[PDB]
């Protein structure tokens, strides 16, 4: 239904950017919100087809909102500040109240500046065979070293397919230096298997870790690899030590 | 589906005195669906400038419209409202009568 | 006393000539104070009474809201049941709202009512509690269904019961001049002879509202009274109405006939015989 | 206008019963309730006025002053883990636009079958120099702490479930980048 | 004051 792009986006403090919106099809009104972590969504600007109808007062005059065609809409965030760095979710609906539907959002971090910008590295750390005989169980852990900011995606991989079971990652991240307000962040995941199933070797267990950064459109000119966008990967095989 | 016929009533606002303005009413009421053709007659002849009410209906779910114009009524003058509708197999004329 | 605010919506499908038609009117007891028209390519809630030309611009902008959201639902509500009905989408179709609030004489909350009706028929309709209803078919059932959770919440019961009756009081101090004058009828007996046997006498009612009224002939004396011809309450076309009743008499006998009119704006209810 | 807890924890099966506050609830207001799942934004569950309304994801009770109203939740599993947030408008008044509160975090600790608390270290398997401790099978009441110095990192607890065979285990990680592998 | 509805057909 209500889809959001991009779903990450990264900005030099003082540069705009415009997300969007497209809602389920036939729903005639369409809501923006506003979410920083741990609180609830504070109301932006909502329409009906492509009419803005209320936008709420706080709301500051570098947010502008658009429908043109009474479909999509565009959410428009001109010279960004720290403050600005939330959770930008659209919902729709069927007039009020009928069919009220959110989207997963748009997670905006804005940055002091780019160089600010770490991706992540990923080591993964192979199961304790004091694990082996105590439990019959085999604990693979996961680790994306240093990275900002919290815009990763850590899937697991065994045998070349996606799995849920077993797995657990943090519910978020940590700061190597919690005292540094920017502080580049570290994340952990789980990967339980029965010992029997570790040790066989053919099996494959890869840990990803996509991590949205920069693209083509950010200039660069810092020495260090330019922290673009990327799948910075870490693989293990099945022993029987 | 409901096709209701309609019912037409043709009247004029106040008392018919011969060459005073007045208004020339056609009134279809108990009709169905809500897509009807309504002229209102001079002489046989269709009058231009002819207004209507808004599409409302009543509690057994049937339409009506008031079709209205300005007209001078005349010893000599026929006038008559013609109504067609799904529902009618050729467009039904009603002669206005100043006593009804 | 009775006083009713009620609002009616036509939603009617045009296959293949544009999206489907739709229209609101709002009453107030027998005035028409609103109109909504989707087919104004910025369509708005507009006054049709001259007592709601000053309002407010919020006022207009919150009923527009109400409106195109009324119109794009039911724009939904007749793709919806072309489908239960299984009907192509060559048949143009009809779906109809109504929902309104009913003061008594003595100025309390008698019934309201919110009403679905396909095609001419009834659909799903709103019983007296304002929390159930009463779906006419296996698939009005499907909506009743849907329909259920927003009354069990007073969805209806809170804007009929408050919300309707609220609004009416407004509407009728903001009109008063118009909505409360008790204008009655002018009243007079007009005589058309049919042969040297018979005569025509009719009795006419003109130019009062409220549209309320009873036109009763009555004959002095045993003898036999032919049915009354009464043509049903018509609008003059400035807000006032008219009837007539007439009675086929024979021919001398007619000085017998005695014409009765009860209404609001007459004190006594009056009777009239034709003065030759 | 609508305060609520703030957080609340539970068992996995424990029956789960959040209540909200609004004394001056409008006359021609409606208990309304959402539930965010992490990572995914907010999604209605529930509304009532004034009668008991039951579904497949929760239950509300609305008492007869009005004031309070309470969401309740059956067999809460993991999954039902999310912020749920207490609204009280008129989509009539208000147009649809939503005014949310801070909501109350809900955790969903499992009923550890049988604790085993151990702190296991492993070999990365590219170099083996460096090294991270899994503290693994603690029994839901444990309270993992945060660190001492800078260089030593401390995650919270996290439950993973092996869906096949069952077992649901909390496990921490710690790390430094001198350090010893207990002590924490 | 007209009424939108909160539930479809």
């Amino acid at each position: 239904g209500v889809s959001q792009n991009p779903r990450h986006k990264i900005t030099k403090r003082g540069q705009n950017v415009t997300f969007r919106c497209d809602p389920i099809s036939e729903h005639n009104r369409l809501y923006w919100y506003r979410q920083t972590l741990g609180q609830g969504p504070e109301f932006l600007t909502y329409f009906q087809n492509e009419a803005q109808l209320e936008k709420s007062r706080l709301l500051s005059d570098r947010f502008s909102a658009e429908r043109p065609k009474g479909s999509f809409s565009t959410l428009e965030i001109q010279r960004t500040e720290q403050g600005d760095s939330a959770m930008y979710l659209c919902a729709s609906s069927l007039g009020r109240e009928y069919g009220y539907t959110f989207g997963s959002g748009t997670r905006l971090t804005v940055v002091e500046d780019l160089n600010k910008v770490f991706p992540p590295e990923v080591a993964v750390f192979e199961p304790s065979e004091a694990e082996i005989s105590h439990t019959q169980k085999a604990t693979l852990v996961c680790l994306a070293t240093g990275f900002y900011p919290d815009h990763v995606e850590l899937s697991w991989w065994v045998n070349g397919k996606e799995v849920h079971s077993g797995v657990c990652t943090d519910p978020q991240p940590l700061k190597e230096q919690p005292a540094l307000n920017d502080s580049r962040y570290a994340l952990s995941s789980r990967l339980r298997v029965s010992a029997t199933f570790w040790q066989d070797p053919r099996n494959h267990f890869r840990c990803q870790v996509q991590f949205y950064g920069l693209s083509e459109n950010d200039e660069w000119t810092q020495d260090r690899a330019k922290p673009v966008t990327q799948i910075v990967s870490a693989e293990a095989w099945g022993r029987a030590d | 589906m409901i096709q209701r016929t309609p019912k037409i009533q043709v009247y004029s606002r106040h008392p018919a005195e011969n060459g005073k303005s007045n208004f020339l009413n056609c009134y279809v009421s108990g009709f169905h669906p809500s897509d009807i053709e309504v002229d209102l007659l001079k002489n046989g002849e269709r009058i231009e400038k002819v207004e209507h009410s808004d599409l409302s209906f009543s509690k057994d779910w049937s339409f009506y419209l008031l079709y209205y114009t300005e007209f001078t009524p005349t010893e000599k003058d026929e006038y008559a409202c013609r109504v067609n509708h799904v529902t009618l197999s050729q467009p039904k004329i009603v002669k206005w009568d100043r006593d009804m | 006393g009775s006083h009713s605010l009620k609002y009616f919506h036509t939603s009617v499908s045009r296959p293949g000539r544009g999206e489907p038609r739709f229209i609101s009117v709002g009453y107030v007891d027998d005035t028409q104070f609103v109109r909504f028209d989707n087919d104004a390519a910025s369509p708005r809630m507009v006054p049709r009474a001259p007592w709601m030309e000053q309002e407010g611009s919020e006022y207009w902008d919150r009923e527009t809201r109400s409106a195109r959201d009324t119109a794009q639902i039911f724009r939904v509500n007749l793709r919806t049941l072309r489908g239960y009905y299984n009907q192509s989408e060559a048949g143009s179709h009809t779906l109809q709202w109504m929902h309104g609030c009913e003061l008594g004489p003595d100025g309390r909350f008698l019934r309201g009512y919110e009403q679905c009706a396909y095609d001419g028929k009834d659909y799903l309709t709103l019983n007296e509690d304002l929390r159930s209803w009463t779906a006419v078919d296996t698939a009005a059932q499907i909506s009743e269904q849907k329909s259920n959770d927003a009354s069990e919440a007073e969805h209806q019961r809170a804007y009929l019961e408050d919300t309707c009756v609220e609004w009416l009081h407004k509407y009728l101090e903001k009109g008063k001049e118009t909505l409360l004058h008790l204008e009655p009828p002018k009243t007079h007996v007009t005589h058309h002879p049919i042969s040297d046997h018979e005569a025509t006498l009719r009795c006419w009612a003109l130019g009062f509202y409220p549209a309320e009224i009873t036109l009763t002939w009555q004959q002095d004396g045993e003898g036999h009274t032919q049915d009354t011809e009464l043509v049903e309450t018509r609008p003059a076309g400035d807000g006032t109405f008219q009837k007539w009743a007439a009675v086929v008499v024979p021919s001398g006998e007619e000085q017998r006939y005695t014409c009765h009119v009860q209404h609001e704006g007459l004190p006594e209810p009056v009777t009239l015989r034709w003065k030759p | 206008k609508t305060t609520q807890p703030i957080s609340m924890d539970s068992y996995e099966g424990q029956e789960v019963n959040i209540t909200c506050s609004h004394n001056n609830i409008a006359t021609n207001d409606y208990i309304t309730w959402y539930q965010q799942f992490p990572s995914q934004g907010p999604r209605f569950i529930i509304q009532g006025y004034k009668t008991k309304v039951t579904n497949e994801v929760a239950s509300l009770f609305i008492p007869a002053d009005r004031k309070s109203s309470t969401l309740s939740l059956p067999r809460v599993s993991l999954s039902d883990t999310a912020v749920y947030y207490c609204l009280v408008g008129s989509s009539f008044n208000q147009g649809g636009k939503l005014i949310f509160g801070q909501g109350t975090e809900l955790s969903v600790k499992p009923n550890i079958q049988n604790p085993d608390p151990a702190v296991y270290q492993l070999r990365d398997s590219k170099s083996s120099d460096k090294s991270v401790c899994l503290f693994t099978d603690f029994d839901s009441q444990t309270n993992v702490s945060q660190s001492k110095d800078s260089d030593v990192y401390i995650t919270d607890k996290c439950v993973l479930d092996m869906r096949s065979m069952d077992f649901k285990s909390n496990s921490a990680v710690a790390w430094s980048n001198d350090f010893a592998c207990a002590n924490a | 004051r007209m009424y939108s509805p909160v539930s479809i057909a």
